[PDB]
């Protein structure tokens, strides 16, 4: 519930499958149909900050949300399977902040025993490859970064600059 | 009180307290005023040592102060009247963010009746004067450059009906690092709040009602704890934020 | 306050000033007996720097020995526990228990690292072994700190006797670490 | 679609973040977006025209109430959308003018003498006219109660009495209290640390 | 800013300077050159007769010196032009 926050505003402009449950005029501009009017049982993909608000106000609300494709159950197997080598990357860039508002809309508390325990098992690997500081005298911390989320690579920069800054002081000299 | 030490232990510890807290603390008005009176004094101290030593070496070109039993004690006038300065300028700043953080809260605790809260007691008078100036400037800044170009059914900075509440609060369950110092002087026996444990040194009892579990705390140990059930032992120094 | 950070955790030298501002014991080579200009401070009790004779053991906080040593007028001794023996004793009782971490001084890497870098000259023991025994230390309680953060979730932990800078360098993972876990787990209720 | 203009506002912001989060020294803020910006003031405007025209279609009675409801309810929600990443933008960008104006000892930056960190045409002139409020209300903070305490000094803590400097740029002789200094260019100074944490902060000496 | 006093005695800037160097360099403002030091002994000299002792001239004097340099872009050095600000303050009254 952040209202300045950066990340929370781009997270909520993601597009969510969705159909329309009754007939009505005017519309059309959401399908990029400008004079066409939206038919009753249509298919489409709609913002957000839109769905979420569309599927309350209606008794049946004007619209339902139809199960999404980063929640299906090939990626909660590929989850439960191994949680480390998966890149939540290439699913979505805003994973986190997207399961817990699915999980605000809709209690569902078989999500929140798997998000936990992925965030749990990834924890240890961000915090490994965040604690190995150089020392002048891998393609592991490459090929890791490039399967973080957008809320995993603040924790790791800040676990890093602090690392940093702890060891910079211990050996000044 | 009458102790300069415990100025100095009591300002240190508000200030401990200040950085890692999330809420916006209330201010030790009396404290405060006893330091920077201290501190006025101290200076005039220190220079009027400097003229006295200075206005006798140009009258007759005497010697200037023997160096023994002479530049050591000024020289640590000096640096502990710098370090306490430091120490309170880096809490007036802490503060001083954490107001222009929660600004529109603020203003709502105060336009609030039935509210124990006031700031005349969370907010010190030259605070409340920042306060003013910059949410005035502010929204000056805003109506300028947006909101003027706004339909009159949404042109309010503040609105807590609208799809997102345009009011941030502070986050009353932060974790934090606490430790447990006990009775703030001693009598542990007065103390209600203590109850003994097995083997064990006694220790405070919370509740956590989400989780709705027994926590308790024993003495000289760190905890990791949530920031809401640990509020009443930390106003009553029970508990230090480290 | 606002810059670089700092909104939330302590840098190294507020650390630092932190463990400076705690008393420590001196030997001073000076004698400022009253006879039979005065040092009257504000924030530190000057009865023993008023009260001082040469060849006698005395007590004061560490910036004033810090600065009296980088004149000749001082020499502070170290602690009883930066001793080979009592680091020893440390070392053997953090190998038998794997489960709780030893009873070490809140400050000792800050003043170990303070002491050997202003009063080199005062230390018994050589130099070079302390240094050793505080890395074989350190080492240790490293690895029991990896095994220990596995057992995180969104109630509370207890860490009993992690020193200062230890809970430093961890405190934003492990807060923001189980800041997380504590929205997932209340968002389903 | 109405909205997805502003999306990109958003991204902008984001960038300068980066800018502000990886920032060794200080930096300037990029050039003003009043272009995309006007996009959205003409989008939100077409939108209250829309509004206008639903409320008079609706006020003559020929179309169904539940009907109206719903583009009544998008064109809202469009408005609120470009509204928050309007006040989020300018929100972000406030802060990091707040925050130079603070890290400059206060003073009137750009009227007097500046560090040159920040060129004048990059902020907008409703920007420039709040940052010099900004700066009054820094100064006359500084003549309030805490007049003994330099609220706009150094936040490292003080643990060298006597340190190494040496200048950077040249300069003539100055007055400092009981004493004198003379800047001559590629000269070093051993002298105590408080006299000058001045000249260090305004570019005339180096180390410390 | 004011005259009838007994005489202009002349003193040295090394006992003016603290006062100067603790209202401007500290507080608000800086650069207080020597050849600038010079200049400034010479009209607070004007009025010299029972000061140093006294209460608020000097320190008004100080600010007086101060407003202009708040009004006037300038710059940071203060240079023989010292008196010449003077003689701006003059014209304002």
């Amino acid at each position: 519930m952040g209202y300045y926050d950066i990340d929370d505003v781009l997270a909520d402009g993601t597009e969510f499958p969705c159909k329309f449950q009754y007939d009505i005029p005017g519309l059309g501009y959401l399908e990029n149909n400008p004079g066409r009017p939206i038919t009753k049982n249509t298919k489409l993909s709609l913002p957000l900050w839109l769905a979420r608000i569309l599927a309350i106000v209606g008794p049946v609300p004007f619209v339902e949300l139809l199960p999404p494709d980063m929640f299906s159950t090939k990626v909660m197997n590929a989850i439960k399977t191994d949680p480390v080598a998966l890149d939540l990357h290439s699913i979505n860039s805003h994973f986190f902040s997207l399961a817990i508002k699915w999980i605000m809309l809709f209690s569902e508390k078989e999500l929140a025993n798997v998000v936990s325990e992925l965030l749990l098992q990834r924890a240890q690997e961000l915090n490994h490859h965040a604690s190995s500081l150089s020392i002048d005298l891998n393609i592991a911390t490459s090929t890791f970064l490039l399967k973080l989320e957008e809320m995993e690579k603040e924790i790791y920069k800040k676990s890093h600059e602090s690392y940093k800054d702890t060891k910079r002081w211990m050996f000044k000299k | 009180y009458v102790s300069p030490q415990q100025d100095f232990s009591d300002l240190m510890k508000s200030w401990k307290n200040e950085r890692c807290s999330p809420e916006l603390l209330p201010y030790p008005h009396q404290l405060m005023k006893r330091l920077l009176n201290r501190i006025s004094m101290q200076s005039q101290l220190i220079e009027n040592i400097s003229m006295g030593f200075l206005d006798m070496q140009n009258a007759s070109n005497a010697n200037p102060p023997m160096p023994n039993e002479s530049k050591l004690p000024l020289l640590c006038m000096e640096t502990e009247l710098e370090r306490l300065k430091f120490v309170i300028r880096s809490y007036i700043r802490c503060r001083l963010s954490k107001i222009d953080k929660f600004s529109l809260y603020l203003r709502q605790l105060n336009e609030d009746e039935n509210s124990l809260i006031s700031l005349t007691d969370l907010l010190s008078k030259d605070e409340i004067k920042y306060h003013d100036t910059h949410s005035l400037i502010w929204l000056k800044l805003v109506n300028d450059s947006i909101l003027k170009y706004m339909p009159e059914e949404l042109q309010a900075i503040n609105d807590t009906e609208g799809s997102v509440n345009m009011i941030d609060e502070p986050d009353w369950n932060k974790f934090v690092f606490i430790h447990v110092n006990g009775p703030p002087d001693g009598k542990w026996n007065e103390d209600p709040l203590l109850q003994e444990n097995e083997f064990g040194k006694p220790c405070y009892t919370v509740t956590i009602p989400d989780l709705k579990e027994e926590v308790e705390l024993t003495i000289g140990s760190i905890y990791v704890m949530r920031y809401e059930v640990i509020r009443d032992l930390l106003r009553d120094d029970k508990v230090a934020l480290i | 306050s606002l810059p670089a950070h700092l909104q939330q955790t302590f840098s190294p030298e507020e650390i630092q000033f932190i463990v400076e501002n705690e008393p420590i014991k001196i030997f001073p080579r000076i004698t400022t007996r009253q006879k039979i200009t005065r040092w009257q401070l504000i924030t530190t009790d000057d009865k023993a720097l008023n009260n001082m004779v040469a060849m006698r053991s005395t007590e004061v906080v560490l910036w004033i020995a810090l600065l009296l040593k980088q004149q000749s007028k001082c020499s502070i001794v170290a602690p009883q526990w930066l001793t080979t023996k009592e680091l020893d004793r440390k070392i053997q009782y953090e190998k038998t228990h794997p489960d709780r971490f030893s009873e070490l001084p809140w400050n000792w890497l800050v003043l170990a690292r303070i002491l050997f870098n202003k009063a080199k000259d005062d230390f018994h023991d050589p130099i070079h072994e302390l240094r050793g025994k505080i890395q074989d230390l350190r080492e240790i309680r490293q690895i029991k700190v990896l095994k220990g953060l596995k057992y995180l979730n969104e109630s509370h932990l207890q860490l009993d006797n992690l020193s200062l800078l230890e809970i430093n360098e961890l405190r934003p993972f492990i807060t923001e670490i189980m800041d997380k876990l504590r929205e997932i787990h209340t968002a389903s209720l | 679609m109405y909205g997805d203009l502003g999306n990109k506002l958003v991204l902008e912001a984001k960038r300068t973040k980066q800018l502000y989060a990886r920032s060794n020294q200080d930096v300037n803020l990029p050039m003003y977006h009043e272009d995309i910006i006007r996009n959205i003031l003409k989008e939100v405007s077409n939108l209250r025209k829309n509004t206008e025209y639903l409320k008079e279609q609706q006020q003559l009675g020929m179309l169904d109430d539940k009907v109206a409801k719903c583009q009544y309810f998008v064109t809202l929600l469009c408005m609120e959308r470009n509204k928050r990443c309007l006040l989020a933008y300018q929100r972000l960008r406030t802060d990091i003018l707040d925050s130079m104006a603070w890290n400059n000892n206060g003073l009137d930056l750009m009227s007097s003498i500046t560090f040159s960190q920040q060129d004048t045409n990059n902020l907008s002139h409703q920007e420039q006219e709040y940052l010099k409020e900004y700066c009054d209300l820094i100064t006359d903070l500084k003549s309030g109660d805490l007049v003994d305490i330099d609220l706009s000094g150094s936040l490292v803590p003080p643990s060298d009495v006597f340190i190494d400097v040496r200048v950077l740029k040249d300069a003539g002789e100055i007055q400092t209290e009981y004493g004198v200094f003379n800047l001559i260019k590629d000269s070093q100074f051993f002298v105590r640390q408080s006299d000058v944490e001045r000249l260090i902060q305004q570019g005339y000496l180096q180390k410390i | 800013f004011g005259s009838g006093n007994v005489l202009p005695v002349k003193i040295q800037p090394p006992l003016l300077r603290p006062l100067a160097y603790r209202v401007l360099s500290r507080k608000y403002g800086l650069s207080i050159k020597s050849d600038g030091l010079s200049a400034l002994a010479e009209f607070v000299g004007t009025n010299i007769g029972a000061n140093w002792r006294q209460g608020p001239a000097t320190i008004k004097f100080l600010e007086q010196f101060a407003a202009v340099w708040k009004q006037q872009e300038r710059g940071l050095f203060i240079d023989q032009s010292g008196v010449k600000e003077v003689i701006q303050e003059m014209k304002e009254r």
